[PDB]
RNA sequence: UACUAAGUGGAAAAGGAUGUGAAAGUGCUAAAACAGCAAGGAUGUUGGCUUAGAAGCAGCCAUCGUUUAAAGAGUGCGUAA
RNA sequence: ACCUCGAUGUCGACUCAUCUCAUCCUCGAGCUGAAGCAGGUUCGAAGGGUUCGGCUGUUCGCCGAUUAAAGAGAUACGUGAGUUGGGUUCAAACCGUCGUGAGACAGGUUGGUCCCUAUCUAUUGUGCCCGUAGGAAGAUUGAAGAGUGUUGCUUCUAGUA
RNA sequence: UAAACGCUGAAAGCAUCUAAGUGUGAAACUAUCUCAAAGAUUAAUCUUCCCAUUUCGCAAGAAAGUAAGAGCCGUCAAAGA
């Protein structure tokens, strides 16, 4: 079960301030803020190097929240301590991207130039024109950037053209 | 938005030949210097507008309440008072002319009261079709069109609200948009506006910034005749 | 996606879920997407 | 303004003396055809030594109009008879010569061959 | 005192569904349960007719046996095979 | 066979249209036995648009040429106190057929009277009175609303994917 | 927002667009565009102007006595039966 899963964290640099509805996690990287919805059916306890989430009742939403927020705390700590990264393999005949200031521009196949603004806290690097790496401290934010970059050219099944994900296989078709 | 407005009187229609070889019909508007009679602010009133005074007249042709207001505000007596929404940035008691408002060839829209036509029929009013004239016919030739929606208790049994029938036509405010200013005449205080402006010659006319193309200014220049003295 | 009054798995990999109070079938094969269960 | 079922003359060498309009090509309920417009027609008066036969349905472009049209400068071009020439898919004239004068509206809508084979353009 | 999350109540069938509550049995489990993860996952052989060919995955002749923890003439994909 | 026989005018056409979606075009998307172009099917969507002719009284229908498209229905198979009367169905006359006959035929053909000055309500416009709590002259905000919303071709992008 | 696609995520250690949280998304919807609109009796707001008498008694009382404005009438048409 996720709810009854240990969250053993070292006190070297990661602290977790527990307010009424504002959980703050600070560590090597930037600080992550989590909002607690009101009347949360789960109380945290903060021992030495161990946090344990317990519930009051046997309700369905109680169990659902107990699992979900244990996962959220795990993800916040990991991103604060070591971050998250996503890899996009942009592949094609004339596809290439590069970064200018805060906007990532791409030229896949479109007459109109394609540009994209980078939100705060995320760093996107382009080592090779066919490769994009999105590094951040919040999993959902880097995932939104990866998917919104993908939306311009979804990988087609007939050839390999598109903004593929790394180690992602697509079903091949033979268009004679 | 930043809406600019001026008031004038339409004097007639003419044409001018322009470079790029076009013959442009124009409307001529006599624009008196307008006087800002009041400014109404968004914070103090819940909306923002500018009310000007124009078409100046002598004090003996004005009613007592209006002349009292004019003498209280220290303004020139005028018989016409009207405002435009979202007009800001003008100090009270400042003379405004279209030269400071619009550019040489920018897009503006014009509102004016249409020419009165009186009690007109359905065909002249709603672009309806006339009934057949030959092959046998009946008393109603210029018929409005059957207004039946449903006959019987399970159907409407009534003429629907907002039906298209005969009635009053004309003497109604109408706006024509995206009209390009052609030329300014400072000495005669005379504005040239391309196209046709509604209303009879001598009626009031409101020139406003076009909401469709607020900042668009399409260049236009006139042609200089090359003809010389007879040889 | 195929809209049918009755939805059942076609291959052993098809999995039934309930999303937005509607039961659908999702699977690796896109020819087997069903809805309106 | 040539309209539906309008008899007009042919200003070329093809054997067709009188031609009748069938459709004002270009859109739905296109009421009239002005200078430069393309129409579908049927040959009604022809000659034995002609490339076309009576009754064929063909495509033509109008070059002259009695009503006339007004240009941008303000000049109103007005002929005294409605005339059309028979054209091919490529927009190339079917005849080898064009009789009489033609308008300038052809130049805008391509029809360069028609202008080069005319006597004088107006 | 329980139930419903559908405005069901406040109209409907054949059929479909990890919605939820109650009950009655049965299997394993701190001699470790289930899911997932990490490893192996075999040999004769690719058996043989058969099919251009099939030989772990065409129809067959059927639907083998050992080593071994386990392994199937295979679970599919897939390869002319 | 429940309303109507002290009368509910019945086909088609013209004018004016309104509504529904089981969508013809335009708009968005899933799957494809979807290489591209052009398609097939399903889902969402009713804002607008949805042609002119030949023959027939015709609805229907076949054909011709266009269009992005030439949608399916309902509204007393909408609409004659709005029009027409070609058709059906008065009296006249003939053909085929039936009848011994007078006559008869959802058999065929020629001809043949379509009334009403609007009281109430509904609707399109325009006024008088009064109210808005002193009166009058001006300028406004905008609760509740109405109107419009269609789309094609060419060039470039690019003979690039 | 519909169809559809999501990111992060459990109930159901996997998976999962959804339950919490956070997105994308159509000529449809609400506005942006044009017109009319305080009889909107729920009767709105602002500015300016004119009333602010003498007596008797009875006060949103009397006799006279006090202005802005409007109407009747006439000439008309940017209007109009
Ligand atoms: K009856
Ligand atoms: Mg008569
Ligand atoms: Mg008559
Ligand atoms: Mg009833
Ligand atoms: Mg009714
Ligand atoms: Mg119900
Ligand atoms: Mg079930
Ligand atoms: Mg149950
Ligand atoms: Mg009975
Ligand atoms: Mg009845
Ligand atoms: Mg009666
Ligand atoms: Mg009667
Ligand atoms: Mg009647
Ligand atoms: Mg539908
Ligand atoms: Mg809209
Ligand atoms: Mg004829
Ligand atoms: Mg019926
Ligand atoms: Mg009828
Ligand atoms: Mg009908
Ligand atoms: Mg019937
Ligand atoms: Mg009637
Ligand atoms: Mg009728
Ligand atoms: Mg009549
Ligand atoms: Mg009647
Ligand atoms: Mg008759
Ligand atoms: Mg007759
Ligand atoms: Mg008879
Ligand atoms: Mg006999
Ligand atoms: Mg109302
Ligand atoms: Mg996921
Ligand atoms: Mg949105
Ligand atoms: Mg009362
Ligand atoms: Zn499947």
């Amino acid at each position: 079960k996720i709810g009854n899963r240990t969250i053993t964290l070292d006190p070297a640099k990661v602290n977790l301030n527990f307010q009424k509805d504002h959980i703050a996690v600070k560590g090597p990287l930037g600080q992550i803020e989590l909002k607690l919805p009101p009347n949360l059916p789960l109380k945290f306890e903060l021992k030495d190097n161990n946090l344990q989430i317990t519930r009051n009742n046997e309700l369905k939403q109680s169990k659902i929240f107990h699992g979900t927020y244990n996962a959220l705390i795990t993800n916040a700590i990991i991103g604060v301590t070591q971050g998250f990264e996503k890899k996009l393999r942009l592949v094609g005949v004339g596809y290439r991207a590069n970064v200018e200031g805060e906007t990532l521009n791409l030229q896949l196949g479109y007459s109109h130039p394609i540009k994209e603004k980078i939100p705060k806290g995320l760093t996107v690097k382009v080592e090779k024109n066919t490769e994009i790496t999105i590094s951040g401290i919040s999993k959902e934010l880097v995932g939104q950037f990866a998917t919104e970059v993908r939306k311009w050219r979804k990988p087609e099944p007939y050839k390999g053209k598109g903004v593929l994900y790394f180690d992602e296989v697509i079903v091949r078709k033979a268009g004679k | 938005m930043e809406i600019r407005g001026i008031f004038g009187v339409k004097v007639g229609m003419s044409q001018v030949f322009t470079t790029n070889n076009e013959r442009l019909p124009i409307t001529v508007i006599y624009c008196e210097p307008n006087q800002v009679a009041g400014v109404k602010t968004e914070a103090k009133d819940k909306y923002s507008a500018t009310l000007l005074s124009f078409d100046t007249v002598e004090n003996k042709k004005l009613n007592k309440p209006q002349q009292g207001f004019f003498e209280k505000n220290n303004l020139k007596p005028t018989k016409h008072l009207q405002e435009i929404r979202n007009m800001t940035g003008f100090e009270m008691g400042q003379q405004i002319t279209p030269q400071n408002l619009f550019q040489v060839g920018e897009y503006v829209d014009v509102s004016a009261i249409s020419k009165g036509r009186g009690f007109t029929g359905a065909i002249k009013r709603w672009n309806f079709k006339i009934g057949p004239l030959g092959h046998g016919a009946g008393y109603p030739h210029r018929f409005q069109g059957s207004v039946q929606a449903g006959r019987g208790g399970a159907s409407a049994q009534r003429v629907f609200k907002g039906k298209k029938m005969s009635g009053h036509y004309g003497h109604e405010k109408v706006t024509v948009q995206n009209l390009r200013i052609v030329g300014f005449d400072e000495a005669n205080m005379l504005v040239l506006v391309s196209g046709a402006i509604a209303g009879p010659e001598g009626g009031v006319v409101l020139i406003r910034t076009a909401k469709k193309k607020p900042g668009v200014v399409k260049p236009i220049e006139l042609a200089v005749q090359t003809e010389k003295a007879p040889e | 996606m195929k809209v049918r009054a009755s939805v059942k798995p076609i291959c052993k990999d098809c999995k039934i879920i309930k999303r937005h109070q509607i039961v659908r079938v999702i699977c690796k094969t896109q020819k087997h997407k069903q809805r309106q269960g | 303004m040539v309209s539906f079922m309008t008899r007009l003359n042919v200003a070329d060498n093809t054997g067709a003396k009188q031609v009748g309009i069938i459709k004002v090509l270009g859109s739905t309920r296109k009421r009239y055809a002005f200078l430069g417009d393309v129409v579908v027609v049927s040959v009604k008066d022809a000659i034995p030594s002609g490339m076309v036969k009576k009754g064929q349905v063909l495509r033509a472009v109008i070059v002259r109009t009695k009503k006339g049209q007004q240009r941008k400068d303000g000049t109103h071009l007005k002929f005294d008879d409605n005339a059309c020439v028979l054209i091919k898919e490529d927009k190339s004239p079917r005849g080898t010569r064009i009789f009489g004068p033609v308008a300038r509206e052809l130049r805008e809508r391509g029809y360069n061959k028609i202008l080069s084979l005319a006597v004088e353009v107006v």
